RNA sequence: GUAGCGGCGAGCGAAACGGGAAGAGCCCAAACCAACAAGCUUGUUGGGGUUGUAGGACUCCGAUAUGGUAGUCUGUUAGUAUAGUUGAAGGAUUUGGAAAAUUCCGCUAAAGAGGGUGAAAGCCCCGUAGACGAAAUGCUGACAACACCUAGGAGGAUCCUGAGUACGGCGGAACACGAGAAAUUCCGUCGGAAUCCGCGGGGACCAUCCCGCAAGGCUAAAUACUCCCUAGUGACCGAUAGUGAACCAGUACCGUGAGGGAAAGGUGAAAAGCACCCCGGAAGGGGAGUGAAAUAGAUCCUGAAACCGUGUGCCUACAACAAGUCAAAGCUCGUUAAUGAGUGAUGGCGUGCCUUUUGUAGAAUGAACCGGCGAGUUACGAUUGCAUGCGAGGUUAAGUCGAAGAGACGGAGCCGCAGCGAAAGCGAGUCUGAAUAGGGCGAAUGAGUAUGUAGUCGUAGACCCGAAACCAUGUGAUCUA
RNA sequence: UAUCCGGGAGUCAGACUGCGAGUGAUAAGAUCCGUAGUCGAAAGGGAAACAGCCCAGACCACCAGCUAAGGUCCCAAAAUA
RNA sequence: GGUGUAGUGGUAGGAGAGCGUUCUAAGGGCGUUGAAGGUCGAUCGUGAGGACGGCUGGAGCGCUUAGAAGUGAGAAUGCCG
RNA sequence: UGAAAUUUUAGUACCUGUGAAGAUGCAGGUUACCCGCGACAGGACGGAAAGACCCCAUGGAGCUUUACUGUAGUUUGAUAU
């Protein structure tokens, strides 16, 4: 049997060209009352997966 | 394809056993009484082979300071007489000279006693 | 070769590791497993992504975006590779088949410009893009639509 | 690549010329060692087994409680640790054939008929048409040649007779131009071949 | 492992396109027609007719045709399975009990596959290649007879074209799809259509378009599997292995029973297996004798170790000693002959091995000892490195031919060469943004791919043993209530 | 020897000694931190014996020598200095 | 290949080099003038281990290169004897 | 005539001390000719038994209930027969 690609992944990241992972931001759904406007509108910029995660996640979204 | 081993257990096994003659009982006769005696006897080996001089030494210099009483001196004023005079005669040299020729030794000892 | 002579690369093929073969292997007694714990049992460890409870990467993060099912993702041929060809001749998707430059028509051959173009073509596909327009037709040749 | 062609009497009866193509590479020994194992490894069958703990006769009754006994924790009768047992891996039906790249194999095959070719290890004729299928007819045919080592002996698709000749002798195996193959080649240290195999080879390669 | 499903978690997971293997399509109800009968319809038989560029009945025009068969102990014919026959080529010297080994000269091969034969045989034997062969019963395939299917062109006036059916509601399932926006299929229940200007589908649904015509039935081939039979093969096992079982094994034995479940192979070339004599009650020995060999004589080839002994060189009854090591007197032997072997008075130093531990001599754990067995493997995938081939082109999968092979064919498909964005879409740029701004991701900087190999990961028991337990069959009230 | 990239790990029970603090009874071979060392994973020499103290880091051989801490009347080498 | 300098305690662990076993293909060679195995030897190699002899034994086995693994046991209150 | 449990090997003293903190085995000192027989039972933290007290396991089983979620039955209604 081949892989299974972790699907909750392929809906949450993108790769580029590197091969490194675009992901969203965390923060950014419910509760913006409690955030100024700075961390909104850094949060709304999508941000990149880090080393040591990219290392735990590669084998489950390999090609996908 | 199947693997038995029916020879290298037992010449690994003979030749350990080899190594355990003169060993009492079960411990030239069983591989594991053998074994956990012929790997301590290699460590008490190690460790005799360098304790063996300093064994030599202390006798050496028992000889010597013994030799060197029976002429009115001790051992450690007679090497520092012969540091002092530029003789570098070795204990062994010297031990052998104070059990065979006393006179040799007597004049090594004069030789310092002049040095001090 | 001779067979009885035989020798492969050095480096080619490598000696396998074995494991819990003595202490002088280096890999024995534990099989690189160390003292105990889950990773040191059979069949052990734990998920591929899973940091003992806390909450994953995946799950602390959103979902984003959705897949149009109507896509028409274009196979790109980017006006470097098309110096091949000899000037005045006429470039199709079969062309480029037959060459083995394209070989995944996915829906539809499109023309980009970043090489630089020295020839007449009579280029023809599915979409050009403007810089290619202006690279084809300013170098002599012309542009049509499948 | 000119190679002297020989009668099936013995005599010199001139040259052929050959591709440099096929003939005059050089030799890349690590795709033929490549080639070497891998056919090997084919011809191998693969057929042995092993019977696991769970294919065994038995088991199911721990023979004996968890505790009490002043005997070792067991779990069946038929565990590996135990004077029948289920072996814990061994074998299993496994496949060790494997194919790799064309182009490879075809280097492969020029580079073990360069390598006799530089070694003077081939012999041309012309004939090799036997009227029936004597086997010392063929071998009077080696010793004109001046064989006395292994043999190759490629020939055309339909030289029967002649075949069949060379067939039961030890020295020799034999092929039809076809069926031509790096391990046959590479154990043969000679090879005889009729002018019509060379051209078929030429032809398929 | 895409699209999707999913406490949007764990995980689950298609289909179509494309490429191939195999290839075959046929019947019926109904309209109507003819016959019978009861009681103008309506049950039975036959004829007719099976469909979507709508079809058929019905009204007119000619063929009587033409091909096929997925049939028959109708036969013949040929082959094949179940017995089998034949099937070439060597004799001597040395060793030795024996020649097949050695040496000598030869012979043969459509036969040098294999096995046996007093030891290792191309030429001794069985056989092998090859060539012949079946009275009898089956089987397979053709060929004739029989049998069954097989028509063409206009019209649609009218009639028919599968009813408690499709569908809907409720409740549940299967579809990759967990009610979710939930198409499609199926079960229960209840309700409940039209029929050619008709009906269903195209993933809620409506319209348009396209495709098809359910609610009646059959249908070979490619596919899966092997209790078995024949011919065989193995970088499968070789008596703790391989089937549980090489031996009278599902046996002995255990159990009320269901049920569980062993151990145990080898004389010798040939029994030629020890006539006869002696000790002894016999067994068992000792001679003799067979045999190449009896320390090959039934416990039978070899015959390790633990263990039990016999003798002998050295030491040992004022000594404490993880039992050795180092030094060493004396004594006794003489080697893979080299700074020899054995023993050892006496002296110095020195608390086993493993595991697990901050730390174990440990009064923490394991091991009575010996011998055998016994634990990171494989398949499919992913990734990294090393190696090879080729190179911005690298490569085939299935399947066919072919030694259970290599190899050829096979370009469908896979990766990479262009990315960015949720997407439309644009494109070496793209997105954000009013923006030539700035910034992110990318390019100009460039190298990947196929195979092998090793490390590692995932799915599978996944490194080996070890639970209490759970579930689904069954067996037990000969004990006891 | 640092950095970056990538492969592979193991480790998340620590102990004592000295100095700096807390808790403690400015008691604990106590507990918890910092700091340095040692052990762990380190044999050897001294501390009688004695992981954790003092000296010192075993690649091997030597019937060679110079030193360290610690010691020099005997056990037991060295001064009855 | 040599000279010099510096280094070579080691658990978990990582890396690299190997010895040995069974089998296979090839090459080559040794065995009733006695193979393997067994046993004793005072032998060689840095180690895994490798030879040569003596006795036993009675028929198959080494050596070189490469390959494939049921490849190495001292512990499992391990199993069988 | 003929077992068994147990058993790392054993040429198996005492005091004091040390030390994983309670020593036949380490140290220092002392005592002790070698081998047994019958008796006793202080120790070998003796044997038997992977502590039943305790704690832990995102262990199990049985049981209770105004824990959760469900359900067989009971009952009421609608609908069909
Ligand atoms: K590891
Ligand atoms: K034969
Ligand atoms: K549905
Ligand atoms: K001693
Ligand atoms: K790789
Ligand atoms: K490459
Ligand atoms: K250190
Ligand atoms: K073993
Ligand atoms: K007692
Ligand atoms: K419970
Ligand atoms: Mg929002
Ligand atoms: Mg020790
Ligand atoms: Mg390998
Ligand atoms: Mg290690
Ligand atoms: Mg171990
Ligand atoms: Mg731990
Ligand atoms: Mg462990
Ligand atoms: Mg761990
Ligand atoms: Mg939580
Ligand atoms: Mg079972
Ligand atoms: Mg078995
Ligand atoms: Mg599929
Ligand atoms: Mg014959
Ligand atoms: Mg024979
Ligand atoms: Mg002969
Ligand atoms: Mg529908
Ligand atoms: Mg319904
Ligand atoms: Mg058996
Ligand atoms: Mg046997
Ligand atoms: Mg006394
Ligand atoms: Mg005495
Ligand atoms: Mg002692
Ligand atoms: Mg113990
Ligand atoms: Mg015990
Ligand atoms: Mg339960
Ligand atoms: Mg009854
Ligand atoms: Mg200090
Ligand atoms: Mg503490
Ligand atoms: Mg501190
Ligand atoms: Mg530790
Ligand atoms: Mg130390
Ligand atoms: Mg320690
Ligand atoms: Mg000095
Ligand atoms: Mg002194
Ligand atoms: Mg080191
Ligand atoms: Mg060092
Ligand atoms: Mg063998
Ligand atoms: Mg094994
Ligand atoms: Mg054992
Ligand atoms: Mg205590
Ligand atoms: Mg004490
Ligand atoms: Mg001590
Ligand atoms: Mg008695
Ligand atoms: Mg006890
Ligand atoms: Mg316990």
């Amino acid at each position: 049997p081949k892989q299974k690609t972790h699907r909750g992944l392929a809906k949450r990241v993108k790769r580029t060209g590197g091969g490194g992972l675009k992901r969203g931001r965390a923060f950014t759904s419910h509760r913006f009352h409690g955030k100024t406007k700075k961390q909104r509108r850094q949060l709304r910029k999508a941000s990149m997966v880090a080393k040591g995660d990219y290392k735990r996640i590669r084998q489950q979204l390999a090609r996908m | 394809a199947r693997v038995k081993g029916g020879t290298v257990t037992r010449k690994r096994r003979k030749k350990v056993l080899k190594l355990a003659k003169g060993y009492y009982g079960s411990k030239h006769t069983l591989f594991k009484s053998a074994k956990e005696q012929v790997m301590n006897s290699y460590y008490y080996a190690f460790r005799d082979r360098r304790q063996k001089k300093r064994d030599f030494r202390k006798l050496w210099i028992a000889r010597i300071n013994a030799a060197a009483r029976m002429n009115g001196l001790s051992y450690s004023k007679l090497m520092h007489g012969l540091k002092l005079a530029e003789i570098d005669i070795n204990r062994k040299m010297l031990a052998d000279l104070a059990v065979n020729d006393a006179a040799a030794f007597t004049a090594l000892a004069e030789q310092a006693k002049d040095a001090l | 070769m001779k067979l009885h002579e035989l020798k492969p690369a050095e480096g080619s093929r490598q000696v396998r590791n074995r494991v819990g073969r003595g202490t002088s292997s280096g890999n024995g007694k534990t099989a690189g497993r160390g003292q105990k714990g889950q990773k040191a049992r059979s069949g052990g460890g734990v998920r591929l992504g899973f940091e003992g409870g806390q909450t994953p990467l995946f799950r602390r993060l959103p979902k984003r975006g959705f897949t149009n099912i109507n896509r028409k993702d274009y196979a790109v041929v980017n006006l470097d590779t098309l110096n091949r060809f000899e000037d005045g001749t006429e470039v199709t998707p079969v062309v480029l088949k037959e060459a083995g430059i394209v070989k995944n028509e996915k829906a539809g051959i499109k023309v980009l410009a970043d090489g630089e173009l020295t020839k007449k073509l009579t280029v023809k596909a599915a979409k050009f893009s403007k810089s290619a327009q202006e690279a084809i037709e300013a170098a002599g040749g012309s542009i049509e639509v499948i | 690549p000119n190679v002297a062609l020989f009668k099936q009497d013995g005599t010199q009866n001139g040259e052929i010329t050959l591709n440099e193509e096929i003939f005059g590479i050089e030799p890349n020994e690590s795709v033929v060692y490549d080639a070497i194992i891998m056919q090997r490894a084919s011809l191998r069958q693969g057929t042995h087994a092993v019977k696991n703990r769970s294919a065994v006769r038995g088991g199911g009754r721990k023979p004996w409680r968890q505790k009490g006994t002043g005997r070792a924790r067991q779990g069946s009768i038929r565990s590996p640790q135990w004077r029948g047992g289920g072996v814990v891996f061994g074998p299993t039906p496994r496949s060790y054939s494997y194919k790799f790249p064309k182009k490879v194999r075809r280097l492969a095959m020029k580079s073990v008929l360069s390598d006799k070719v530089a070694e003077n290890n081939l012999v041309a004729v012309e004939g090799l048409s036997f009227d029936a299928p004597k086997t010392k007819e063929f071998k009077q045919v080696l010793a004109n040649l001046s064989i006395d080592t292994k043999v190759l002996v490629v020939l055309e698709n339909g030289n029967d007779f002649a075949a069949l000749s060379a067939r039961n002798l030890p020295n020799v195996s034999v092929v039809t131009s076809d069926n031509v193959s790096v391990l046959d080649v590479v154990s043969a240290n000679k090879v005889l071949a009729t002018q019509t195999a060379l051209t078929q080879i030429e032809e398929v390669l």
